[PDB]
């Protein structure tokens, strides 16, 4: 009744109004143990971005390599132990420089999604419908980039061909 | 009082209902279970018997758009099986099933939703109460006509081997 | 609710909402039919023949599970008949 | 395991010349009743603790279904 995403089932109680993105979409009823919408929504839209960097990258990849030898493994898993431990290592750091601060941030603010990341000011200026609207877009293309990265590692790993 | 069976009383819990309430319950399952999980259950018989139905006919006369395809809908369970389809046709099946676990667990437990609805008429061929309940009587009827049409089809095809007469 | 009892039989709720409407004359030769089933399966499984890897057959297992179960049909018989059912 | 033979699982164990850790004496079954040790090293045998594991695992899966949670049974 209350759920867009099925049609028949009526949504829990957190799922209503705000935090766009919001289809209905709880058949288990997740979102009735967890105490606000707030980090489970932070989680959903960092996979989302990693999805979507990762499909990128996973075409990318499969088309355009680096100049140097190491970057040239066409398949991405056959590259995750090509290419050297130093290139992973700085990446991960990289990324957990990035993490500790927003792991401070996540678990109080009230936006933990709200990174403050804008550099080309693409929502100054832009209204409150607009903001949403770009909120939905960003979640329904990060789900589908979700499901996409999580098949074209399926495929890979069942088939090795790394696309299509 | 029974209006399928003049003999033997009505069913207690059959009253009124556009799912074709004709008060056949010689065996009061009705009193049993609740009368919404048997409809639920019911028309998914129904639903489930039609497509099988229309399936296994059609599969018999017109269906090689390959090379694994060219089996006669009696020996293609374990050709189809061993090709990997029915996999993904059962993992989608699960899926929504499993989500039916709720849909049924929603109702009978409060809410809303008729057994057997699952808001999907995406090309509005009910549009008033009077043709919902009308189509909702033709479609269990078909699906029961259908339940004991698909029976006779695999009871005969497994007594001898032939096409479509069976 | 309320299974707690104290009479001489306890109330048809602690059969739950399925077997609370069964009719006791039906419950009964129900769990008679089960426990015969059940004893004959098990006995075709093993006892009178010998069990084999080759030979387990799922509806001897299946069947033998009747028997625990015919247990439970029979009590929740003799609760229905003592409570009016 | 999907067709239900079941039983080729079994078949072929391992010998009573077995030497483990190595091909020699082998055998290809995966879940076995043997019961006892194995000839050599005098322990049980690794199809009997794998069928063992997955018994056990049926029968608690099926008993953690007991309680009554969110879905009415
Ligand atoms: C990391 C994955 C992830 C996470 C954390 C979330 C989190 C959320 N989603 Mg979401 N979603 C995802 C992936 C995810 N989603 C994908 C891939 C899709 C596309 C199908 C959607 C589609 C979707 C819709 C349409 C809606 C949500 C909504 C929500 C919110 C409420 C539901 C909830 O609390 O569930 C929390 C979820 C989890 C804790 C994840 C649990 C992991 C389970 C067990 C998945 C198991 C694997 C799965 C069955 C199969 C994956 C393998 C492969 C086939 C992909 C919440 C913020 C609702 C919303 O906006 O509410 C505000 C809403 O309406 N989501
Ligand atoms: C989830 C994100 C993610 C991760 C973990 C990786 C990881 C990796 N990439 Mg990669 N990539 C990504 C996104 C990602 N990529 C995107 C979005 C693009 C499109 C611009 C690329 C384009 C790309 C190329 C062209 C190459 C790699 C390569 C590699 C491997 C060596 C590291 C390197 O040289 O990076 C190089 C990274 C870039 C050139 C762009 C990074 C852009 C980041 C994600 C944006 C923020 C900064 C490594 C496994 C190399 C390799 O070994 O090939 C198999 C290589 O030649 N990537
Ligand atoms: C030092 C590196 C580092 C650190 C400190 C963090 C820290 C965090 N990440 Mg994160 N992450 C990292 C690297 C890191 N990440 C990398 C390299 C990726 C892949 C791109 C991700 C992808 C990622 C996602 C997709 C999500 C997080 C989330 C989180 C938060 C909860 C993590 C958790 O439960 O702890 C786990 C504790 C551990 C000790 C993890 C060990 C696991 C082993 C080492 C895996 C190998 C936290 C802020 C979650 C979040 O913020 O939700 C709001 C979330 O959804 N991270
Ligand atoms: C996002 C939608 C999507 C699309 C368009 C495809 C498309 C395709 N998949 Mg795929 N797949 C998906 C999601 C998707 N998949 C998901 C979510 C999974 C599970 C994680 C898989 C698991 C999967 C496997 C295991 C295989 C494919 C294969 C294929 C190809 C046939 C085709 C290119 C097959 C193929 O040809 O591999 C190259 C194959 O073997 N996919
Ligand atoms: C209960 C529903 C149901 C089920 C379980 C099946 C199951 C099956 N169908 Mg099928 N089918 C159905 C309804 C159903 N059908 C209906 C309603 C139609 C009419 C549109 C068809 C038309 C059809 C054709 C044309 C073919 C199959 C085939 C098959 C087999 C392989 C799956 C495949 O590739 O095609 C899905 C498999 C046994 C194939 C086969 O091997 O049959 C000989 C095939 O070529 N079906
Ligand atoms: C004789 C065939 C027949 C008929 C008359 C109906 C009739 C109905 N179905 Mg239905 N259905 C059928 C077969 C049929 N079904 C089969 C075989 C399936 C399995 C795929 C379904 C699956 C199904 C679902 C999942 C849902 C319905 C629903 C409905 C109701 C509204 C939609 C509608 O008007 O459909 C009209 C259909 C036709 C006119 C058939 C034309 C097709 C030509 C081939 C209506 C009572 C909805 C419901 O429950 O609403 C109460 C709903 O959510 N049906
Ligand atoms: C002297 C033995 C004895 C007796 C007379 C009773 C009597 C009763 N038990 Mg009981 N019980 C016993 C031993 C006994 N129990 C033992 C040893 C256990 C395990 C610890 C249980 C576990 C148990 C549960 C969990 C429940 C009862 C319930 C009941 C009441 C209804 C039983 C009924 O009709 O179920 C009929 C049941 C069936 C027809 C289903 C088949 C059951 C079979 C036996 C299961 C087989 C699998 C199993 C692993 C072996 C009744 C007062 C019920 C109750 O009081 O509700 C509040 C209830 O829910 N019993
Ligand atoms: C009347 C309907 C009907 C019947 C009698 C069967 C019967 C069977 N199916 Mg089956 N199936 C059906 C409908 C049906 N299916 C439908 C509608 C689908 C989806 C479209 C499937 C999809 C399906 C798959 C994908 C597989 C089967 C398999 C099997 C066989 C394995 C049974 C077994 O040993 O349990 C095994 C026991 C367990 C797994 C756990 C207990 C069995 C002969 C399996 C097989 O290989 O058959 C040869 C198999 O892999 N079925
Ligand atoms: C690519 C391909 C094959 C191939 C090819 C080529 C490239 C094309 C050509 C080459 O030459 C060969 C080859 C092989 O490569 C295509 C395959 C065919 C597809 C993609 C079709 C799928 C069939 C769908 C079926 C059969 C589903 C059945 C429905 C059920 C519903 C169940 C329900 O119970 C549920 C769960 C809820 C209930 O409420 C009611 C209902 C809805 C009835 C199952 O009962
Ligand atoms: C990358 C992406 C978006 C990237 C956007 C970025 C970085 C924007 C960053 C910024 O805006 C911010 C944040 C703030 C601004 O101030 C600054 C900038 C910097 C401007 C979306 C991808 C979104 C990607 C999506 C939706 C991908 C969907 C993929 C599908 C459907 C793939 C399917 C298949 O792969 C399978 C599954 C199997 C294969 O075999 C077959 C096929 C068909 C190829």
């Amino acid at each position: 009744a209350q759920s867009k995403a099925l049609p028949f089932l009526k949504a829990p109680a957190k799922l209503d109004g705000s935090l766009a993105g919001d289809f209905g979409f709880d058949p288990m009823g997740i979102s009735d143990q967890v105490a606000n919408l707030k980090y489970v929504r932070a989680a959903e839209l960092k996979h989302c971005r990693v999805a979507m960097l990762g499909f990128l990258g996973w075409v990318v990849q499969q088309y355009v390599h680096l100049p140097g030898e190491i970057y040239a493994e066409s398949n991405p898993l056959k590259a995750l132990t090509s290419v050297p431990l130093l290139s992973q290592i700085q990446i991960f750091l990289f990324i957990g420089a990035i993490e500790l601060a927003t792991l401070d941030q996540t678990y109080t603010a009230d936006k933990p999604w709200d990174l403050g990341f804008d550099p080309l000011n693409f929502s100054k200026g832009k209204s409150e419908q607009q903001m949403k609207d770009l909120e939905v877009k960003e979640l329904k293309n990060g789900r589908v980039a979700m499901i996409a990265i999580m098949g074209l590692i399926a495929q890979t790993l069942y088939t090795g061909v790394p696309l299509f | 009082k029974s209006k399928a069976v003049p003999f033997l009383p009505r069913p207690a819990a059959l009253d009124g209902s556009v799912v074709g309430d004709v008060g056949f319950d010689p065996v009061g399952f009705t009193s049993w279970l609740p009368l919404s999980y048997l409809q639920e259950a019911e028309i998914k018989h129904c639903r489930i018997a039609m497509l099988a139905t229309l399936g296994w006919i059609v599969a018999d006369f017109v269906h090689l758009p390959g090379a694994v395809h060219e089996v006669s809908s009696l020996a293609a369970h374990d050709v189809a099986v061993k090709s990997g389809a029915l996999a993904q046709i059962l993992i989608w099946t699960s899926i929504a099933e499993a989500i039916s676990v709720i849909a049924i667990s929603q109702m009978l437990e409060g809410s809303g939703r008729q057994p057997g609805d699952f808001k999907f008429d995406p090309l509005n061929f009910a549009k008033d109460e009077k043709s919902l309940k009308k189509m909702q009587l033709s479609e269990l009827k078909n699906g029961r006509l259908a339940m004991l049409a698909f029976s006779g089809i695999v009871t005969q095809a497994a007594l001898t081997g032939h096409a479509f007469p069976y | 609710e309320s299974t707690y009892w104290e009479g001489k039989a306890p109330p048809s709720v602690v059969l739950g909402p399925f077997l609370s409407k069964i009719p006791s004359g039906v419950l009964g030769p129900a769990s008679l039919v089960a426990l015969i089933v059940g004893s004959y399966c098990t006995h075709e499984s093993n006892i009178f023949n010998t069990l084999t890897v080759d030979t387990i057959y799922p509806a001897y297992v299946l069947g033998s599970f009747l028997t625990p179960i015919s247990w439970g049909l029979h009590v929740a018989a003799w609760i229905q008949k003592m409570n009016k059912a | 395991f999907f067709s239900g033979n079941w039983k080729a699982y079994a078949q072929n164990p391992d010998t009573a010349s077995h030497i483990f850790g190595s091909g020699e004496g082998s055998g290809t079954a995966i879940l076995t009743f043997l019961g006892g040790f194995h000839p050599q090293t005098k322990s049980l045998w690794l199809t009997d603790m794998a069928h063992h594991h997955l018994a056990i695992a049926v029968l608690f899966i099926v008993a953690g279904h007991m309680y009554r949670t969110n879905w009415l049974i």
